[PDB]
């Protein structure tokens, strides 16, 4: 990976790799879904797909292009993949659609069928997506009143109110030389990136993204979405993690792959080494179960999600996970530890050395937006390696011993009982 | 001929009842301050059903 800045101020950042027969070029910005207000909440959603829309596609596929766009709460994304050999082609693709010529995507035309399409996918996602949408008003609980909660698709409500004068305002802001990486990933080397940049002269103004009033913060809550109509439960659980550039970055990873995941249908997931399988395989407790730890530039998230039939038994899963949760302050053993660095070592080597040039170019601009650089790695491998038994009971008195948790459900969620037996199961009364 | 002992340890007995009553009002005002603020919202359902 190398970075470089041009005399002009944009920031190149190229990883070359010359065993793939693709290649991939994009601007990454470093405004989300974490920059909007109540009001515009949707504005990062429909400009994905004006850029996604069928005249500006076909334009591209002409000259053996595709189109890419992801949103998220700290970065968004625009790429184009085409052939090694054509990455100037895609140059002055993306040069004739966020530098030179803007105003004709912006048509009425174009904008009233791109902002019904959306409505229906928004209207899609409410109704049919479940643990989707319960991970989603875990954020919109946690972090109430504050950036952070905004959803990244926006609402059904706030998308009806955005008129193109809307999507103009947040270009203006955001869109700027300063909040800008141009990345490239495949088969394309550093230098004819760099210099058939440097050929088209590109004045590009000094503007400066606007700072935010409100910092982050996390509080503890519930929001319950009940409907009997429905044939299992949902449920979201989490404490405060850690954010992105922390120093206990990699233990709160770790500790998430100590309990890991679960399907209940498939015969060598019932098999793994993790002693809360004991407790809830008797029974049957559950369908499935995913331990996560999310981490954003100013907090994050630690805890699971799942999904049972079993409605009856809801209140002896929750307290089953829980008092596990507990034994990483108190008495964790060794070979857990051990079994979790080859296991995190194994799925962060599947993250970042995938086959795909566009899931490339998408983590290495978000990471060159908040540091500067990247880690390698062989230097990630080497943290993960020197992570003692000390240094679990360290951050795991810290960060889960009596602290405050966030909840959120819908389905057949009765037996869910209240906040206050579930935020007692968080010390366990004997030490 | 037990009046002057019995209004000494009764002394010691309203003192501590007094206290423990005073404690337990703000205990239960504690522990009940997440129902008393709950909250309630209502979408009627869409005729589909």
């Amino acid at each position: 990976a190398e970075v470089t800045q041009l005399s002009n101020g944009i920031v190149v950042a190229t990883e070359h790799n010359p065993s793939a027969h693709t290649a991939s070029v994009g601007v990454v910005f470093g405004s989300g879904a974490a920059n909007e207000n109540p009001y515009n909440n949707g504005v990062s959603n429909l400009w994905k797909n004006i850029f996604l829309s069928k005249e500006n596609s076909a334009v591209a596929a002409k000259e053996g292009l595709a189109l890419s766009s992801n949103i998220s709460r700290d970065f968004q994304s625009y790429i184009v993949s085409s052939l090694p050999g054509s990455t100037d082609k895609s140059l002055d693709f993306l040069n004739q659609s966020f530098i030179q010529q803007k105003a004709n995507l912006l048509s009425s035309s174009n904008f009233e069928a791109t902002k019904k399409s959306v409505l229906k996918q928004v209207q899609d996602f409410e109704e049919n997506d479940h643990p989707n949408r319960v991970l989603e008003h875990l954020h919109s609980t946690a972090f109430q009143n504050t950036p952070l909660s905004l959803p990244t698709r926006g609402t059904l409500e706030s998308l009806e109110n955005l008129v193109v004068a809307d999507l103009e305002s947040f270009a203006n802001n955001h869109f700027l030389n300063s909040n800008a990486v141009v990345v490239g990933t495949g088969n394309i080397k550093h230098e004819d990136l760099v210099n058939s940049i440097e050929s088209k002269n590109l004045s590009l103004q000094t503007g400066t993204k606007p700072v935010l009033k409100k910092k982050a913060a996390f509080l503890g809550s519930e929001v319950r979405l009940r409907d009997d109509t429905l044939p299992k439960a949902w449920i979201s659980l989490a404490v405060e993690g850690e954010p992105v550039n922390s120093p206990n970055y990699f233990v709160a990873k770790l500790a998430a792959q100590i309990f890991g995941s679960y399907n209940a249908f498939e015969p060598a997931s019932r098999l793994q080494g993790i002693k809360l399988l004991d407790n809830i395989q008797e029974y049957q407790l559950c369908d499935n179960f995913n331990h996560f730890s999310l981490s954003y530039k100013d907090s994050g998230l630690w805890g699971f999600s799942t999904a049972t039939r079993n409605v009856t038994m809801i209140d002896d899963l929750i307290h089953f996970t829980l008092k596990q949760w507990n034994r990483l302050t108190i008495s964790v053993t060794d070979t857990e530890v051990e079994r979790a660095k080859s296991l995190l070592k194994l799925q962060l080597g599947q993250l970042y050395e995938s086959g795909n040039p566009v899931n490339d170019a998408n983590l290495l601009g978000a990471e060159v937006l908040i540091k500067g650089s990247k880690l390698s790695l062989g230097e990630a491998f080497k943290k993960i390696d020197a992570i003692t038994v000390k240094d679990v009971k360290a951050w795991a008195g810290k960060r889960l011993w009596d602290q405050d948790i966030a909840i959120a459900g819908t389905g057949q969620i009765e037996g869910l009982l209240d906040y206050m037996r579930i935020r007692s199961d968080m010390s366990m009364m004997r030490w | 001929p037990e009046h002057d002992e019995r209004k000494r340890l009764g002394l010691k007995t309203v003192i501590i009842l007094s206290s423990l009553y005073l404690l337990s009002i703000w205990v239960k005002k504690f522990k009940w301050a997440g129902i008393k603020t709950r909250k309630f919202v209502f979408n009627p359902p869409k005729p589909r059903k």
